[PDB]
């Protein structure tokens, strides 16, 4: 019966429990925990590469988001098993963050880098490895491009990490790729 | 925050 496994499931409770947190003590305490190394000092608090993943300001994009890694990694973690999501999350959440505090600095957050990762790879890994038993649907690279679209071009109205998407994106078609020259 |  159950869909999500224990990545997916810890996951979904870490995400909560930080929105949890920054309605109780605010916005700005969690970032400060939680941000990419905004200083020197912070550069071997080794957690902030990964954890900026964990903060929504938002009610509508942590739906989305938890809606589809509860979704996307699910699925993987169910057929290619809980390492290979890990590996995913955490290369994923690594390198978009690195792409976005590059162009922008660290103030940014969100499960969406790793939310495109998952979809390039569930993509492409089913493109070209379909014995893999992994594929993604029609109607969800359709829901996927309007989001992202939406997200260029300043629909939602809030400020949003472009750097870490497409980075995030780029990362799980590389990863899709490598892991199906088979 | 810039979302992601
Ligand atoms: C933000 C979404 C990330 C995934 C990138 C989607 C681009 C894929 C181009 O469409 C492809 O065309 C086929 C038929 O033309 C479909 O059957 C196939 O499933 C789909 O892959
Ligand atoms: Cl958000």
């Amino acid at each position: 019966r159950e869909r999500a496994g224990p990545v997916t499931w810890v996951m979904m409770i870490a995400c909560v429990v930080v929105f949890i947190a920054m309605q109780i003590l605010g916005d700005q305490e969690v970032m400060l925990w939680l941000a990419w190394p905004f200083d020197p000092t912070l550069k071997f608090e080794f957690w902030r590469y990964f954890t900026h993943a964990l903060m929504h300001i938002s009610l509508m994009h942590i739906l989305f988001n938890l809606l589809w890694w509860w979704y996307l990694g699910g699925a993987v973690e169910k057929r290619l098993g809980s390492g290979k999501l890990i590996v995913i999350t955490l290369i994923s959440a690594l390198l978009s963050g690195y792409v976005q505090q590059k162009f922008s600095g660290p103030w940014f957050g969100g499960l969406s880098g790793v939310v495109y990762a998952l979809m390039g790879y569930v993509w492409l890994r089913g493109e070209r490895d379909p014995q893999s038993g992994i594929y993604l649907q029609r109607g969800l690279i359709i829901f996927a491009l309007i989001w992202i679209v939406a997200g260029w071009f300043d629909l939602f109205g809030m400020s949003m990490a472009n750097g870490a998407h497409i980075a995030g994106l780029a990362v799980g078609l590389a990863m899709a790729f490598v892991d199906s020259l088979n | 925050f810039a979302t992601a």
